[PDB]
């Protein structure tokens, strides 16, 4: 089927002017018949379009600093960065247009290396606003962490909840290189009237173990 | 010198059909090819196709065969695609590249939102805070299509500041949090509101939060 581009890491963490090396293996050669093997290099920063740092290889694109270099061959490539800028923070993508169709790597994201920070976690109950209006929200908020790994549980009176409830997560702070998370419970009026204990319990590297914050309705 | 200029958001229902464009400028528009992308969160980055202005010949992803087409108008030096049945799989980024040659860069990007959903305002609800630092928030809920926006205090206050994404409700609305981390003794004497405005319904409120 297509050719598959596989990269890895899928996350790379540095520290600014660091040395980052990324690399994308090609399921097929991807060399072509004319010499040339197309296997191109983007950088997409958050909320902007893929920009091509290198292409058919090695070729840096006229303007792209000398920092970034391609190497490899046939099927095993890797993006070099000599001294990593916050210019350079986003989403590195591979690509291959030897082959149609031509497809694209899942990516791999550079970011800013931090020490362990554990989060700040705060759960709110619904308003009794929003109670009127016949819904409720539940809200566990988990602030300032690192790394980005957390996993979030919903517990209604020691029921699991699963499936009921959406996460939302902020881009790596500018400053202090940390993320936040927001995590939403939904549930009925009446279900969340016929329960007392909800708890939010967060998992994270960053803690000796699982923190619980709960309230009793 | 080179750009391409896409045409902006589209909010369309299922069975619908859009056309984006994408007006180049500042090479021999006739003389290079011209590639479609798509990028969603289910598929990541795809291929979509190409066309050759030249002579109009073009080269589909067999997964878009059919659905997507590809055309240009040389008049007006614009490349053209069109989406036809659309599903909320089609929900997506799409961007139109040049080629390598002339720099190969992409438009901006395309943003196709499918749904049946009609415009609609949020409710505001409080997160209201209950040792040293509390937390409190906005809780906007239940509006389309994006965006909203929340700024607290008039834009005053926007130290420890977080405004998370939008998620997508299985209703076909929106929902999103806003909060803030602020020092615990502040609270009775500070007054917190965030100011939130949704463009499209014309929805502007402001909320204050307290314990």
């Amino acid at each position: 089927s297509d050719i598959e581009l596989t990269q890895s890491p899928l996350s790379l963490p540095v520290s600014l002017g660091d040395q980052a090396s990324i690399s994308c293996t090609s399921s097929q050669s991807l060399l072509h018949s004319n010499g040339d093997t197309y296997l191109h290099w983007y950088l997409q920063k958050p909320g902007q379009s893929p920009k091509l740092l290198i292409y058919t290889l090695s070729n840096r694109f006229s303007g792209v600093p000398d920092r970034f270099s391609g190497s490899g061959s046939g099927t095993d490539f890797t993006l070099k960065i000599s001294r990593v800028e916050a210019a350079d923070l986003g989403i590195y993508f591979c690509s291959q247009t030897t082959h149609v169709p031509y497809t694209f790597g899942g990516g791999t994201k550079l970011e800013i290396k931090r020490a362990d920070a554990a989060p700040s976690v705060f759960i709110f109950p619904p308003s009794d606003e929003q109670l009127k209006s016949g819904t409720a929200s539940v809200v566990c908020l988990l602030n300032n962490f690192y790394p980005r790994e957390a996993k979030v549980q919903w517990k209604v009176d020691n029921a699991l909840q699963s499936g009921n409830s959406q996460e939302s997560v902020t881009e790596q702070d500018s400053k202090d290189s940390t993320y936040s998370l927001s995590s939403t419970l939904t549930l009925s009026k009446a279900d969340y009237e016929k329960h007392k204990v909800y708890a939010c319990e967060v998992t994270h590297q960053g803690l000796s173990s699982p923190v619980t914050k709960s309230f009793n309705r | 010198q080179v750009k391409l200029q896409q045409s902006g958001a589209e909010f369309v229902k299922a069975g619908a059909s859009v056309k984006l464009s994408c007006k180049t400028s500042g090479y021999t528009f006739n003389n290079y090819w011209i590639h479609w992308v798509k990028q969603s969160p289910g598929q990541g980055l795809e291929w979509i196709g190409e066309i050759d202005p030249s002579d109009g010949y073009s080269n589909y992803n067999q997964k878009f065969k059919g659905k997507a087409t590809l055309t240009v108008d040389k008049s007006s030096s614009t490349a053209y695609m069109h989406l036809n049945s659309l599903t909320s799989e089609d929900s997506a980024v799409y961007y139109c590249t040049s080629s390598t040659s002339v720099g190969g860069s992409w438009g901006q990007g395309t943003t196709v939102t499918v749904s049946s959903a009609s415009t609609k305002g949020p409710s505001v609800f409080p997160l209201a805070p209950s040792g040293g630092t509390a937390a409190l928030g906005c809780l906007v809920k239940d509006y389309f299509p994006e965006p909203v926006t929340v700024s607290w205090n008039s834009g005053a206050l926007t130290s420890g500041v977080h405004t998370f994404p939008a998620v997508l409700q299985s209703s076909g609305l929106y929902s999103l949090s806003s909060v803030v981390t602020v020092p615990s003794s502040s609270l009775g004497t500070q007054t917190y509101i965030c100011n939130v405005n949704h463009k499209p319904s014309n929805t502007k409120v402001d909320k204050k939060v307290e314990p």
